[PDB]
């Protein structure tokens, strides 16, 4: 029975593609063409943070967007003084195959997980003085990718076998699993709402999931390789993908389709990191020709170039109030941009 | 087998059922959020030296 | 968290003596420690400061060239070294947990005290002494500085003590707008560059005692004369 | 809070970081690769839902740290990249079964022509010998029928200056090197060498293997730092 | 006053000095450049700098002053002058020697022993100061006795040594033995074995032609160099028996040569600096 | 005198 199952899911793929198109009016280019352009943008490094041995696999900004943690590959997380260059902590890893690091929105926590399939959740603020590992979430078989806070007690993780899941920190224990991808899951972002996130898998779609529902509420699939960053447009109703087929892309989740493909027939490397600046107009993108490009959200133009890594620049985002844009490499630097 | 194709089907019948509104309107929401906070953004408009606590 | 310290008894005008304090459940060598002095029915007053990792190291001018701060991180054990001993010298010296990175509260621990009886800088004054006051009334305890505490970067370096009948001085507010860990929300302070206002909302019974302003501006570290609350 | 006491305490910081980083450099990470039927867990035995195994062992007082890979599933194009500039790769192959021999070729050159693992040697171990002279003394299995090249291979000048063994067994054994070295050579270029060993199921000289391949391996890389190339 | 030979001999020495130093300072340029911008810039590469800047100014401050002072020997500059050609210039040289010395040792123990731990990057500049600071307190006794006698007709000249000729004969058994002897000893007793190791293949062979090349160069360049000095110090009426101004002239152009050796074997050697500098 | 000088 499994040829009219087929048969019926190609039929709804059919029915999808046919009200995808047919709510397709008007292009966002075909909107904004008649706007001002954002013009020739040049940011330059005001800092520079060095001290990591091994290539920095991911970054994130605290919520007070001073403080900013970091995820090295030779199994060393730091938290870096934005502002001075300080170091505030350095916590050791018991795997030195870290690929993802987050920081909790209240600043207490730091999260990091990589080949060992464990997400470690660290206690910055503890009455020892010390950085101590309040948990370790175990129970998933594939290495993770991606971890995001929703509080001090929840978390998402995505992981190389095909899952995402959200955990109950104090219990340790998986309360929802997201079982609708079929490829590794390489990046994850929430929505401002904390009441959506949206995926990034190798199979070259995109899932929008509902985290108490625990379903999948929506998919795009534009990208023709593996999906390897993704974030979310500041006002939620929009996000961006990057792959590895050297574009990137805005999808709506209410137009539930792709709007503008940021491309460009010079490039022909895969994107590791993208981002939004704080009012969404500018898309920062990381790639392996070693620089970041800053392109126009709206007109899908480069407005500029981050050309200061001598490595693969893995990692990219912006500050809470947009000021500034720290990007990671493999080069084993942090450099802060304004 | 069956049993994985059996809820492909299902997952797709919900996905198509949801409300789907017209890309102009949302291309025009985006435009105009753009609009609405781009003069509070410090890379699209960068701030004076003196309001920059990076430089 | 513990601090325990040791050395003290009665020594005499001429005399010399050492004085421990011993650290348990923290890590010792990632935190800077303090040596602070309160006189009997006196204020506090800071002594020494060993940074982490026995660097950076600051005395006051009464103490300066005739005591001594050592530090031992394996046994996790500071020591002060007093080589004269003078009669203005007796007192309770506290040690004082400190951390100082982005976002900490230094001064956020004090050991139990030993007592030793022997037989420019910014002022810090606190306008009142003694204030009686009922439980459940709001007051508002106020101090002063010879200059404005409130440094460039943007934060002001001004510190909240209070030291309850028979107990060590506890933490409540640091840089003048923090709230410290494990102190309820009803305590708050106030100030914009010289002037600076601590406010209980519902004085309890646990509120009675005397209240220190401390600065971290620069050193030394100057404290207030204290205010006292009673019931 | 003194912003002065915050900089000692990041000075602090990076003198554990450096005296971490003579750690890092002084110790030599490798990576463990190969199929089920492979010996893989046997050497990793003979040295002295987790997602990844670490083996430590010292050869003439070098630290060496092998990565075994586990519990992960069967794609391996993005976990493949957290390998980099790393010192060598181990791929261990069942000579014995001819019948998987074919696929352990094409996973040899999707590892050799991997972007990210480009300038990576890889230290082939044709893992139980023993076995594959039972399999072709007994004559019951023969390569011609899986590589119908195997006809036209003879054996070269020099080879297998064994203390005894039949002259069947090294034409066999010389055959599969052959077609490693070929995928080594032609899908490649002089950034990174292939190792080719023989080694069986019970060998202790496989750690002195690897000491004096990663010697080799460090030595060209030393060569062309220094620009002696 | 003699030595005023025709201006067939002064465009002859006039051409061989000059294609001489022009290499000299323009593939030296060259190759520091390409170390110090198109980082590149690593620790290993520190020694490789350091000998550059040395040579250039090895070059630069000697071969075309001492050239011109060696034809016509009018020495037009001041008595501050020829203090400071006593100094800087001949601890350029040492230090270049020293140099060559240490790159030889650090390659001995980077291919010896791959796996052992290279130089730290602090022990790096503080090897690199004390081979200065050697060249320099070598080069005091000369800067220390720098007199300059005037006579008529002719420009003063530049004496050396007041205390004898034994005085001046000791000082240059030290100045041949500790930079001639024992640097090209260790560079050969290091290089020798190196060669022997490295003895894929073509790459790991052509090194070793190279090092022996270099080793037989350096042995070959820097021995009549000190030959004439002892000579000249050891005996007086030799230093003006009619021709000397020749043999002087081909010692040093053989000396100085050295400069331009280095970019060159560094251009031919490695790809990326051949390609830097084409 | 009459003599050639040399300076290193």
């Amino acid at each position: 029975e499994l040829d009219q199952l087929r048969q019926e899911a190609e039929q709804l793929k059919n029915q999808i593609r046919d009200a995808r198109k047919a709510c397709a009016d008007a292009t966002l280019s075909q909107i904004t063409n008649n706007i001002d352009p954002v013009g020739r943008i040049q940011m330059r490094t005001r800092r520079t943070l060095r001290g990591h041995l091994a290539k920095i696999y991911a970054m994130h900004w605290g919520t007070d967007s001073r403080l900013l943690v970091s995820a090295s590959q030779d199994g060393k997380l730091i938290i870096w003084d934005s502002y001075t260059t300080n170091k505030v902590h350095a916590i050791p890893l018991r795997s030195s195959w870290v690929m993802t690091c987050a920081y909790a929105p209240s600043g207490n926590y730091v999260a990091c997980g990589g080949l060992d399939n464990i997400c470690s959740i660290y206690n910055l603020k503890t009455r020892e003085g010390n950085v101590r590992v309040s948990r370790e979430l175990a129970g998933h078989t594939g290495y993770l990718s991606c971890c995001r806070f929703l509080d001090d007690n929840q978390i998402v993780t995505s992981s190389g076998d095909t899952t995402c899941a959200l955990w109950d920190i104090e219990t340790g224990q998986q309360t929802t699993t997201f079982t609708g991808h079929t490829g590794d899951v390489m990046s994850l972002s929430l929505a401002p709402d904390t009441r959506l996130f949206v995926s990034g898998a190798c199979d070259a779609s995109a899932k929008l999931w509902d985290v108490r529902e625990g379903m999948c509420r929506q998919t795009f699939t534009g990208h023709e390789s593996d999906i390897n960053a993704i974030c979310f447009f500041p006002n939620g109703n929009a996000f961006a993908t990057g792959s590895d087929d050297a574009t990137c892309r805005l999808f709506d989740l209410r137009a539930d389709q792709e709007l503008m493909t940021y491309s460009h027939d010079n490039i022909i490397c895969g994107i590791t990191s993208v981002s939004f600046s704080k009012s969404g107009r500018l898309l920062l993108a990381g790639y392996d020709d070693f620089n970041c490009n800053v392109w126009d959200a709206l007109k899908a133009d480069r407005a500029g170039v981050l050309a200061g890594h001598d490595n693969r620049v893995s990692c990219l985002g912006v500050t809470d109030d947009g000021m500034a844009v720290a990007t990671g490499s493999w080069d084993s630097f942090l450099k802060i941009w304004n | 087998s069956i049993a994985q194709a059996r809820k492909l089907v299902e997952q797709l019948k919900m996905e198509a059922n949801i409300d789907r509104i017209k890309v102009s309107k949302a291309a025009a929401d985006l435009m105009a959020y753009c609009e609405a906070h781009a003069k509070e953004d410090p890379l699209l408009t960068p701030v004076p030296a003196s309001e920059n606590p990076f430089r | 968290v513990q601090l325990v310290e040791s050395g003290g008894g009665l020594v005499q005008p001429g005399g010399s003596r050492k004085l421990s304090c011993s650290a348990s459940g923290f890590a010792f060598s990632s935190f800077g420690m303090h040596w602070v002095r309160q006189a009997p029915e006196k204020g506090l007053e800071w002594v020494a400061y060993i940074s982490s990792g026995s660097g950076t190291i600051y005395y006051a001018d009464t103490v300066k060239g005739r005591f001594t701060i050592s530090r031992d991180d394996p046994k996790n054990t500071l020591f002060l070294q007093m080589t004269s001993l003078r009669s203005e010298d007796t007192a309770m010296y506290y040690c004082v947990r400190s951390i100082y990175y982005y976002g900490s509260s230094p001064f956020d621990f004090w050991g139990q005290g030993t007592t030793l009886t022997v037989s420019s800088d910014i002022v810090m004054t606190q306008a009142t002494s003694s204030v009686p006051v009922t439980p459940g009334e709001s007051v508002s305890i106020s101090c002063r500085s010879s200059k404005s505490l409130l440094h460039s970067n943007g934060n002001t370096y001004l510190y909240w003590f209070l030291q309850r009948p028979g107990q060590s001085p506890q933490l409540l507010i640091y840089r003048m707008s923090n709230l410290a860990s494990g102190v309820p929300d009803r305590f708050s302070g106030s100030g914009s560059g010289t002037a600076f206002t601590l406010t209980i909302s519902r004085l309890e019974a646990e509120d009675v005692g005397v209240y220190y302003c401390m600065q971290h501006l620069e050193y030394p570290l100057t404290f207030g004369a204290g205010t006292k609350l009673e019931l | 809070a003194e912003d002065k006491a915050a900089v000692e305490r990041s000075k602090m910081i990076e003198k554990q970081l450096q005296k971490d980083k003579q750690v890092y450099r002084r110790t030599l990470r490798l990576l463990l690769l190969g199929a089920d039927n492979s010996g893989k867990s046997t050497i990793v035995k003979q040295m002295r839902t987790s997602g990844i195994f670490e083996t430590k062992f010292q050869v003439d007082k070098v630290n060496f740290h092998m990565f075994d890979v586990g519990a992960q599933r069967d794609e391996r194009r993005k976990w493949i990249q957290c390998f980099n500039d790393v010192t060598a790769i181990i791929f261990v192959v069942d000579s014995s079964d001819y019948n998987r021999l074919q696929e352990a070729l094409n996973d040899f050159d999707s590892i050799w022509n991997n972007r990210w693992l480009r300038t990576i040697s890889v230290i082939l171990f044709l893992n139980k010998q023993d076995l594959l002279a039972e399999k072709v003394l007994a004559g019951k299995s023969k390569i011609e029928d899986y590589f119908p090249e195997f006809a036209r291979y003879t054996t070269p000048e020099d080879a297998t200056p064994e203390p005894g063994e039949d002259p069947r067994v090294t034409r066999a054994k010389y055959f599969i090197r052959k077609e490693f070295v070929d995928i080594s050579t032609a899908s490649g270029d002089g950034r990174h060498i292939c190792y080719p060993h023989f080694t069986c199921a019970v060998d202790t000289e496989n750690a002195r293997r690897i000491f004096n391949d990663c010697k080799d391996i460090i030595l060209q890389m030393n060569l062309r730092e220094y620009n002696l190339v | 006053n003699q030595f005023v030979q025709p201006s067939w001999r002064i465009a002859l020495w006039s051409l061989a000095y000059g294609v001489v130093v022009a290499v000299a300072v323009l593939g030296n340029l060259i190759v520091i450049w390409i170390i110090l911008a198109h980082k590149m810039r690593t620790v290993t590469n520190y020694f490789l700098v350091n000998l550059a800047f040395s040579d250039a100014s090895m070059a630069a401050f000697n071969t075309l002053v001492n050239f011109i002072y060696a034809l016509h020997s009018e020495w037009y500059f001041g008595a501050n002058y020829c203090r400071f050609q006593n100094f800087f210039p001949i601890t350029a040289v040492f230090a270049s020697i020293y140099s060559m010395t240490a790159i030889a040792v650090d390659r001995y123990m980077a291919i010896i022993d791959p796996l052992k731990p290279r130089l730290s990057a602090t022990a790096t500049k503080i090897v690199i100061g004390s081979i200065w600071i050697l060249a320099f307190l070598l080069a005091f006794p000369q800067c220390l006795y720098s007199k300059t006698k005037v006579m008529p007709g002719r420009t003063l000249c530049f004496v050396q040594w007041p205390e004898g000729p034994k005085q001046h004969f000791t000082y240059h058994i030290i100045v041949i033995i500790l930079v001639y002897c024992f640097p090209l000893l260790i560079m050969g007793i290091t290089y020798t074995i190196v060669g022997i190791t490295l003895w894929q293949l073509k790459a790991k062979r052509k090194v070793v032609k190279m090092m022996i090349i270099v080793v037989m160069t350096f042995a070959i360049c820097w021995l009549p160099y000190h030959i004439y000095f002892i000579l000249t110090a050891i005996y007086q009426q030799l230093n003006r028996w009619k021709y000397i101004q020749q043999v002087y002239l081909a010692s040093f152009w053989l000396a100085m040569s050295s400069t331009m050796y280095n970019p060159i074997i560094y251009c031919c050697l490695n790809k990326r600096f051949r390609a830097g500098f084409k | 005198h009459d003599f050639f000088v040399g300076l290193m």
